């Protein structure tokens, strides 16, 4: 199945951990977009005082990403595979807006989206759309039309925190290798030499200058109050 | 001010901190306006 | 006892024995191994009062295998560990089809056991005073 | 002290906090926007904390909700 | 009185020590401000990515009964 | 009648439920627009702490639609169908003014606006035209013209609630099938699991925790204030 | 502000409502800074 | 203001009198407010 080729996928969800889909809420399209871009952005806080030669630029934060592509509409009959339908696309256009687009009474509001092709998968909401109407049937009914595209990034704030996995405030363990010094170690896991008479109670070290390198030790966190 | 008692706190809109520099100058200028009214 | 917060808990097909009176238990990285066998062996709605835990993996039988079935499988396995075991960081997913014939795919997951405790590990001299969220 | 800057433990790169209640951490899904602390010769000190909630599509607001901050 | 010769404030990257009833040495403004000044008042104010601390000195020459309102019925 | 080439036409209305028409107030064009385009946004919240990878997005509004297409006034006399007139495009312009634009002392405002071609239907305003003239007789009478116009949209307040069939607040039943359970069927409905002495006791269940696969259940609403 | 003793009348200018909306929010910082001066 | 009692310095910066224009009509406002209030 190498040798398919395969086509975009849209589909329309109730919750907020994906797992609850909408009812006759799935879009394929019958032409793939040309291309797709991403956008990422990081903010920092550059206060500087005046005198001085460079700031040490610090970290803010993360803002959400984007995705941009384009769509293209057409049953004018070249295409090999599809059928001339009575309506042209009037049933394909308004398909593709109950899921993207419409207010949905169940949830107050418009649908989670779920974008399939390929390698892709992305999750959010809509954001803008346009859409243009090229060629008509005599008595006008549209066969032809270009649809332009914009979606968010959604993150539920339980799965944040397990994705950024924060950790002087939990527990930690190491095994003595040769070559290894108690101050040497405590800055690299507090970032100062000085907690070294602290982490050497607690393990019930009476010779800590000399350590055998067989040794697992505990490193706990510091006391917040 | 030459007081800590004046000073508000900071709160920004992610609508995207040009325009927290201009309502911290309003607020600089109410208040000399009020302070001068009580000299002689 | 310095790996003390992997915790010591039941092994999951539960054993008694009769030559002392007490049933088996697991801990620390046999713990965890035993762990990953219940996630991936349960239904999202099977348990009573936590209606969301287990895994998807049954959406895909009698499917054909393609490259955008992988990229499912794997978003499916690594949500399901960030949400319910605390304990690794995964380190690589390898789903292959090893039978031209017979309806199997294959699946290799391979992972990291952590040396920090997990702000979401429930073990019980530890989360009283780490276990924030 | 004729360094030239001010004197801190670390780098000034990344700028942490804590909240406790009652001896212990708010959990970390709630946001805290802005925090500020005054104190003054013959002034009872205070303080202000910042965090963003509410949601139309929900009805409502789940940390006023919460029994973290509470009066008393 | 003498207290409220000279007054201001000052504003730097955060600390954790100054605190009302402290000295700060100040430097590089002129000679008629230039010297070791007591502190009467902080303000710590931490948001999008940084902690900066106000510090207030010398005092306001105003006694409690007569700039506070409503103390009596 | 499939063979005939259909014109757009536009209605003017006295009332906010379109059933009242404006005497004398339809426009019926000669030449139809080469295209129409379309314009959809979603506005959503997006205020993030410091320190954090990703941010809490809330839905906020779904703001008005848009609707832009460009029109051509020509009287010379090489078109087929038509006569040439002797006053040009005078007459032509002022009536589609007198329909789109100009004001109605009976109700206070300009007209309600309906415009139909083939398969699109469209309430609601106009926002904005540009009038250019381009050919003239000697005597200066014009002869073409070309128009570009906005239309915003309408829906009356009854009508939007009524889209938005907005449903913990009303009553629902379900019928039992072979594999529900209690708790299972509160989640999906409440959003929690711990409503399910409170459902058994509405249906005088006693025995909960095997349900029969015929059985109607109902759920009532949760109390207010 | 939780008083409606505090707003004023809008009164717009035809230059052609961005500006009555920066007016309001100065307003209303100056007016929570003076309530906070007669806290003990 | 019908008073020369509420009038401000100005003080403009090079930064390359719009902002001047703003941030005059907020101690206008703001002035005006407090006045109202002491009225029965």
């Amino acid at each position: 199945s190498e040798g398919k080729l395969e086509k975009l996928r849209i589909v329309a969800y109730k919750d907020s951990k994906f797992s609850d889909e909408v009812e006759n809420g799935e879009f394929i399209t019958l032409l793939n977009p040309e291309k797709y871009k991403f956008q990422y952005r990081v903010e920092q806080n550059e206060d500087q005082a005046s005198g001085t030669s460079s700031a040490p630029i610090r970290f803010n934060k993360i803002l959400p990403q984007t995705l941009e592509f384009d769509f293209l509409f057409d049953r004018t009959g070249v295409i090999a595979g599809y059928e001339v339908t009575e309506d042209g696309i009037i049933n394909d256009i308004d398909h593709f807006k109950k899921v993207v687009y419409d207010y949905n009474g169940e949830k107050h509001k418009p649908n989670y989206l779920m974008i399939t092709w390929g390698s892709l998968l992305f999750k959010g909401y809509l954001k803008e759309m346009d859409i243009e109407y090229k060629l008509f049937r005599p008595d006008g009914t549209p066969i032809r039309a270009m649809a332009t595209t914009k979606i968010g990034e959604f993150v539920e704030e339980e799965l944040r925190t397990a994705q950024e996995n924060n950790q002087p405030d939990m527990s930690h363990y190491r095994t003595v290798k040769e070559g290894d010094t108690l101050p040497l170690m405590t800055y690299r896991i507090y970032g100062d030499s000085k907690y070294y008479l602290e982490v050497a109670k607690a393990n019930g070290l009476t010779n800590f200058r000399r350590l055998k390198t067989g040794t697992e030790l505990i490193f706990p966190p510091l006391q917040k109050q | 001010p030459i007081e800590i008692k004046e000073l508000h706190i900071k709160i920004t809109v992610d609508d995207s901190e040009d325009k927290q520099q201009l309502v911290a100058q309003c607020v600089e200028q109410v208040l000399d306006v009020l302070k001068s009214q009580k000299e002689r | 006892k310095s790996k003390d917060f992997l915790g010591t808990g039941w092994g999951f097909p539960p054993e008694f024995e009769t030559s002392i009176g007490q049933v088996k238990t697991t801990s620390g990285v046999e713990d965890i191994q035993k762990s990953l066998e219940i996630l991936f062996s349960t239904k999202i709605g099977e348990r009573i009062m936590q209606p969301t835990y287990g895994c998807n993996l049954d959406e895909l039988l009698f499917s054909p295998i393609n490259r955008t079935l992988k990229t499912y499988v794997i978003e499916l396995i690594k949500n399901a560990i960030l949400y319910h075991e605390p304990r690794i960081d995964p380190e690589k997913i390898d789903i292959t089809q090893g039978n031209e014939i017979e309806g199997e795919l294959l699946i290799h997951l391979q992972y990291i056991v952590r040396a920090t405790n997990s702000r979401k590990n429930m073990v019980y001299p530890f989360y009283l005073e780490e276990g924030t969220n | 002290n004729n360094s030239g800057t001010i004197e801190t433990s670390q780098s000034v790169d990344r700028v942490t906090h804590k909240i406790l209640i009652d001896g212990s951490e708010i959990p970390g899904t709630y946001q805290v926007k802005s925090i500020q602390v005054t104190k003054e010769v013959n002034r009872i000190p205070t303080a202000r904390l910042v965090i963003l909630d509410g949601d139309a599509a929900e009805r409502d607001f789940k940390v006023s909700n919460s029994d973290h901050f509470v009066p008393g | 009185q003498q207290l409220a010769k000279t007054r201001g404030r000052i504003k730097f990257q955060g600390i954790p020590t100054v605190k009302p009833g402290v000295n700060l040495l100040l430097e590089g403004v002129g000679d008629r401000f230039n010297g070791k000044v007591f502190i009467t008042g902080v303000n710590h104010q931490i948001s999008e990515g940084n902690w900066t601390v106000d510090a207030q000195f010398g005092l306001n020459p105003e006694w409690f009964s007569e700039s506070e309102s409503n103390i009596h019925t």
